[PDB]
């Protein structure tokens, strides 16, 4: 359940969510198995044959990062200051760029618009994503600190943006056979299909979810204050994690 | 519980045991007619067993 591709040192990047990797021996039988988040730098490739207490794979805990899959230059679409980021400048680093706010804290003027990260080649047209036709963009979700500026050139693997983030015993048992609902329960993919969202309005968010060949409406409503592990550009599985718990 | 009664007696959304249901599905499909289709349930055993 892996969608990789590899950096510029060589290493590879995952883009999946439910990458999975083990151990098999000569032999043919799995003697462990581990998960992998989304954005892990793998330090051997499939297959490659390995020995004991070696570092196969690492991460950043403290942060989701959104990846490029293409190389390229980026532009701002829908980057208006005052309505949409700030501009921070830092008193001790020095080394600081734009940071993007959310709807919760930009004014009315920016409800209607909603930033974005394009990428284009140095022709500056749309560099189109391989193997699909529709334009490489991505939209910036809130509290997301935008690092390179306007004019610096990107590749796959790059940090295109930073997102920074039971019971036991008898009772549990009896939980389990009760079929109680958790205080907390995760959120799941209702249907597959390409996700969106909708009109943020009052206190919830709206989430829209079409088949790409199929019965095309469906929409779920969703407490805005939980946090979201998808993307607006990614087409989920029937049944997959929407929101962790 | 039921989502189509299809041919049979069941209801839009009546909850009814699941074995009588298949055997009622067994019964229908040997007359050249349409089934119910439904919905499992899953139930905690206090509420099952009551």
């Amino acid at each position: 359940n892996v969608k990789s591709v590899v950096n510029s040192s060589g290493k590879l990047v995952i883009t999946s969510r439910n990458t999975e990797l083990k151990l098999i021996d000569e032999f043919g039988r799995t003697k462990e198995s581990y998960k992998v988040p989304y954005g892990a730098v793998l330090a051997k490739g499939d297959g490659e044959q390995v020995a004991g207490g070696e570092t196969v794979a690492n991460w950043d805990p403290h942060t989701m990062p959104v990846i490029t899959e293409v190389s390229g230059f980026v532009r701002f679409t829908d980057m208006i200051d005052g309505q949409t980021i700030t501009r921070q400048t830092d008193e001790l680093t020095g080394l600081s760029s734009l940071v993007v706010l959310d709807s919760a804290e930009r004014t009315a003027g920016g409800k209607d618009l909603r930033p974005a990260l394009k990428i284009v080649d140095a022709q500056g047209n749309d560099v189109l994503i391989p193997g699909t036709d529709m334009p490489a963009q991505y939209f910036l979700p809130g509290k997301a600190i935008v690092q390179l500026e306007d004019g610096v050139q990107i590749s796959s693997g790059d940090t295109l943006a930073r997102i920074p983030q039971i019971t036991g015993g008898l009772p549990r048992v009896a939980d389990l056979f009760e079929a109680r609902r958790p205080k907390e329960p995760a959120i799941l993919a209702e249907i597959s299909g390409i996700v969106s969202f909708g009109k943020e309005t009052k206190g919830k968010r709206r989430l829209v979810i079409t088949p790409v060949d199929g019965s095309d409406p469906y929409e779920e409503m969703i407490p805005k204050w939980r946090q979201l592990n998808v993307f607006e550009g990614e087409r989920v599985e029937r049944g997959d994690v929407i929101s962790d718990g | 519980t039921i989502v189509n009664a299809g041919s049979s007696d069941f209801l839009e959304g009546e909850q009814v045991e699941y074995s009588r249901v298949k055997i009622a599905n067994r019964e229908l499909e040997a007359n050249g007619k349409v089934g119910a289709t439904y919905s499992r349930d899953l139930l905690g055993i206090t509420k099952a067993s009551l």
